[PDB]
């Protein structure tokens, strides 16, 4: 069956800036090749249905072009509410195949992380388990070492990570990390910590919390 | 104008059979297509298969075939898709499309769709959510300012909303995606952040919504010193 | 550990170009970003410049962006900065660093030594 | 209000080279000292004979292009000229247009569904001219640019457009790009203190000329025959 | 009772002959009343040479005589020149002006 890839992966650029895009598939083709624009859980926005063509309502914005297996496709400008994802789409046959996909989002300059930590509270305790949560807020990259230190060590395996998205009004990014423990083995410790270092920070925080207070 | 309109949320037990919906709207039924796509958290996207409904004529994907089948009424002036073999991977966002590309030289692709119906597929059973609030120390403020919020447990099914009830005291709210238990429950955790001149005299509450049952859930934070 | 020193710099006059140098020994290049730093005379510590395994072009701060470049090499450990007409605003003292992570996306500021650039 | 046309508003007639050559044609031509039509732009429908004569003197263009038509609505066809900021777009369009079109909101026209469209380069205190012709199935436009009322200097125009259009042209405006107007077609002739500009209008008869060309083929004299 | 389909599809597929295969078709329909010319098919079909006896075509301007280079200063708007009684004296070239 046919079958398709798009490279890069990604793309970051900032505000105003040219960006494109290439697809290749298994057979050469001349025609009847689509693009997308999709963001997570969205709708996807028709741009190319046939090489290099496209409908009323199409912003001009978009473009692209190529012969053989692969083709490209080019974005004039990049604006943080484009923080999207585009795909490649094929349907000289029947088995419509779909590309892998290619992030586009924002260059910015280093953002340094708000950082703080989530002890537990007695509710929490008496159901028999126990969780806490490190966070970190408005960072750049997509992800920063979210170290669990209890009782000043080191701990790997049981904890839970969220993430979100970049976020289009200043293009920063957040993420968060929780432990999780029963309340036998919470008790077995005395220190709760949490350690975070980052690209913007000028040396390595520690945040922590003791059972006894 | 044209419009579709889905159905609410639905779940199943695994190896079931269930039926969904599309209801179709305005200009003429009979010059319009459907056709339904399944949208997961993050992974790709499926699609099921295709009807005309003015004619009757469908077809499918190889994956779907036999397991699957659509059938579209004009008097009803809605579409609907059988399915059977349910399982847990099902468990994504539903979508229904029009397919308007036969009739005026745009071929084959969609341009409108629904609402989206979200489904599930698990063991559990229906019943509201489990939350509890945390405080924080004053020992524990960052530059003059200190967050709080709720985590929000032992739910099912979803959609759920998070969120504190009302007015400009969701200044610095901050909530994360969902995540699903291995005992079939989902999960939520929510944020809000608050300066030294108004944490713990605010009294914030922290509120969810189970809308499946339309059951209210709500909790107060406390810092402490 | 993961050493790293730098090379080069010194007085050059205002509105000329130099090179800066960094090299490494004993140790893979390849695992690891390589990243710059910057501190003007008692101020805060600041990002400048970073390359990549892809050579997929480079990635710059927004004081240096339009006017540096910075390149490595990674089958002999060394890594270059490029400095371009000189400006009493950039005379400060470099870091070279490593983005201590194996095969990370992100960074973290390990610098190793530093040295004094100046505008005569 | 009227003046005296000089012996200007002659132009080359059959594109052929002709050197220390004194020539008789008899083609459509403006008479000697005719009275002409004088306006000021500090623009009416006027009716399209076998010919017309166009002049403009202005140093901020305000005299920006034509348009034609037989009924000069969107009942028939109709002709535009009209000369943007770096080209000059032409369309045969029998679009309906504004009572007094003004270019600055661009109220030109109602609606436009042309058929013919044809772009090229622009024209461009200053002395402007202009003639068009319609004998043959085609819509000819002569003009001529000098620096400098209509002076008695002489000068002959050359050939600027040979359009392939045979739309009956009856009636036609000028279109005028002051510095300030209206946005809407429900006024004319105000807005701004404009400058001292204005454009003539004379119209063209079956003359015989005796044209005097040079040594190197221009046209440096004319004589009208029944004057 | 029947509502039948208006439309078919033609399933084009390899086990078709060809009598079921997708022909890629173009019509022409031409008009030539009341005309202007604005459409012609002939391309230049041309030659050039200079200082013998020759056939010469030139838009038309059928004649025959040596062409040569001329001191002529015609201006940008002329095609052909004429000496005393109307005699075709010199000819600007098409293609090198
Ligand atoms: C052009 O049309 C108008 C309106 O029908 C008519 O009065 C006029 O005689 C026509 N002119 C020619 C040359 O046919
Ligand atoms: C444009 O409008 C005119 C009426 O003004 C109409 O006669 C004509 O058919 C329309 N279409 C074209 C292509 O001219
Ligand atoms: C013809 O043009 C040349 C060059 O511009 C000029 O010297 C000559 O005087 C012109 N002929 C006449 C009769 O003025
Ligand atoms: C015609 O083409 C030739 C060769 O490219 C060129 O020298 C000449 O100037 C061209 N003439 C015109 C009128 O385009």
């Amino acid at each position: 069956d046919i079958q398709m890839t798009q490279s890069p992966s990604s793309l970051s650029a900032s505000v105003g800036d040219r960006v494109t895009i290439t697809c290749r598939a298994s057979q050469g083709i001349s025609s009847w090749l689509a693009w997308y624009q999709q963001k997570p859980g969205k709708a996807p926005k028709l741009l190319i249905y046939d090489a290099s063509n496209l409908e009323t309502g199409v912003p001009s914005r978009f473009s692209g072009s190529g012969s053989g297996t692969d083709f490209t496709f080019t974005i004039s400008s990049l604006q943080p509410e484009d923080i999207a994802t585009y795909y490649c789409q094929q349907y000289d046959n029947l088995p419509l195949t779909f590309g892998g996909g290619t992030k586009v989002e924002i260059k910015r300059t280093v953002a340094a992380p708000s950082v703080f930590i989530f002890p537990p509270s007695d509710e929490q305790l008496k159901s028999g388990t126990a969780s806490v949560v490190c966070l970190l807020n408005n960072f750049y990259p997509r992800e920063a070492k979210v170290q669990w230190k209890v009782d000043n060590a080191l701990q790997s395996g049981n904890s839970q990570e969220s993430v979100t998205e970049q976020d289009s009004k200043d293009s920063t990014y957040s993420l968060s990390s929780t432990l999780t423990l029963s309340k036998a083995d919470y008790e077995k410790h005395k220190v709760y910590a949490c350690e975070v270092t980052h690209q913007g920070l000028s040396s390595p925080v520690t945040k922590s919390f003791n059972r006894g207070e | 104008q044209v419009q579709l309109v889905q159905s609410g949320a639905e779940v199943k037990k695994p190896g079931s059979s269930v039926k969904v919906s599309c209801k179709a709207s305005g200009g003429t039924f009979s010059s319009y297509a459907i056709s339904w796509v399944r949208q997961a958290p993050g992974q790709g996207l499926e699609w099921m298969g295709r009807i005309i409904p003015i004619f009757g004529t469908a077809n499918y994907a190889q994956k779907f075939q036999g397991r699957v089948t659509i059938t579209a009424d004009e008097s009803t002036s809605t579409a609907y898709m059988e399915l059977s073999s349910l399982r847990s991977e099902d468990t994504a966002v539903y979508y229904c499309a029009s397919l308007a590309s036969y009739s005026s030289g745009w071929e084959d692709v969609f341009d409108i769709w629904g609402q989206g119906t979200m489904v599930t597929v698990s063991s559990a059973s229906t019943k509201g959510p489990s939350v509890f609030p945390l405080a924080p120390s004053s020992k524990s403020t960052s530059g003059g300012t200190a967050a709080l919020g709720c985590l929000v447990k032992d739910y099912f099914p979803e959609p759920v909303t998070v969120s504190w009830n009302s007015g400009a005291l969701t200044s610095g709210v901050h909530t994360f995606p969902a995540v699903l238990q291995s005992s079939g429950l989902y999960s939520l955790s929510s944020v809000v952040t608050v300066p030294s001149s108004s944490l713990g005299t605010q009294t914030y509450i922290c509120n969810v919504n189970h809308k499946p049952s339309n059951t209210k859930v709500d909790k107060k934070v406390e810092p402490k010193s | 550990q993961v050493q790293l020193q730098e090379s080069g710099g010194g007085l050059v006059q205002p509105g000329g170009s130099l090179r800066l140098s960094c090299a490494a020994s004993g140790r893979t290049i390849s695992r690891y970003a390589m990243s710059w730093f910057r501190q003007a005379p008692g101020k805060e510590r600041e990002f400048v410049a970073v390359a990549r395994r892809s050579g997929d072009g480079a990635f710059y701060a927004d004081s240096v962006q339009g006017r540096f470049t910075v390149s490595r090499d990674d089958a002999k450990n060394t890594v270059y900065l490029q400095m371009n007409s000189l400006k009493p605003e950039d005379t400060a003292v470099y870091y070279c660093a490593i983005d201590s992570d194996t095969f990370y996306s992100g960074s973290y500021d390990y610098w190793g030594q530093g040295t004094q650039v100046t505008v005569s | 209000a009227y003046t005296n046309s000089f012996t200007r508003g002659v132009y080359y007639p059959d594109k052929v080279f002709r050197s220390s050559v004194l020539h008789s044609t008899q083609d459509l031509f403006l008479p000697f000292f005719s009275n002409v039509t004088w306006f000021h732009v500090i623009n009416p429908v006027l009716p399209f004979n076998d010919g017309v004569y166009f002049a403009s003197i202005e140093k901020s263009n305000i005299i920006r292009g034509w348009i034609f038509g037989t009924t000069l609505d969107s009942k028939t066809q109709s002709l535009l000229i009209v000369n943007n900021a770096t080209n000059v777009v032409i369309k045969v369009c029998e679009f309906q247009f504004c009572n007094d079109p003004f270019l600055d909101f661009r109220v030109y026209s109602s609606a436009n569904n042309c058929t013919f469209e044809y772009v090229s380069q622009p024209f461009l205190k200053n002395l402007r001219e202009f003639v068009f012709k319609n004998i043959d199935g085609y819509f000819k436009i002569y003009s001529k640019h000098t620096p400098i009322d209509l002076p008695q200097g002489f000068s002959a125009l050359e050939p600027l457009v040979d359009l392939p259009i045979g739309i009956n042209i009856t009636r036609f405006q000028t279109l005028l790009a002051l510095h300030r107007s209206y946005l809407t077609p429900g006024d004319s002739s105000s807005g701004w203190t404009a400058g001292a500009a204005a454009y003539y209008v004379g119209y063209l008869q079956p003359r015989t000329f005796l044209l005097k060309y040079n040594e190197n083929g221009t046209i440096t004299d004319a004589v009208d025959c029944a004057l | 009772f029947n509502c039948y389909f208006p439309l078919r599809s033609y399933s084009f597929r390899p086990t078709y002959g060809v009598g079921h295969q997708p022909y890629r078709v173009v019509v022409l329909s031409f008009e030539l009343l009341h005309a202007p010319a604005t459409v012609c098919g002939p391309k230049k079909s041309t030659n050039l040479v200079k200082n013998k006896c020759v056939n010469f075509n030139f838009n038309g301007l059928k004649g025959t005589g040596v062409l040569t280079e001329s001191n002529k200063k015609f201006l940008p708007f002329q095609q052909f020149g004429r000496d005393i009684a109307d005699t075709t004296d010199a000819v600007r070239d098409p293609q090198t002006l």
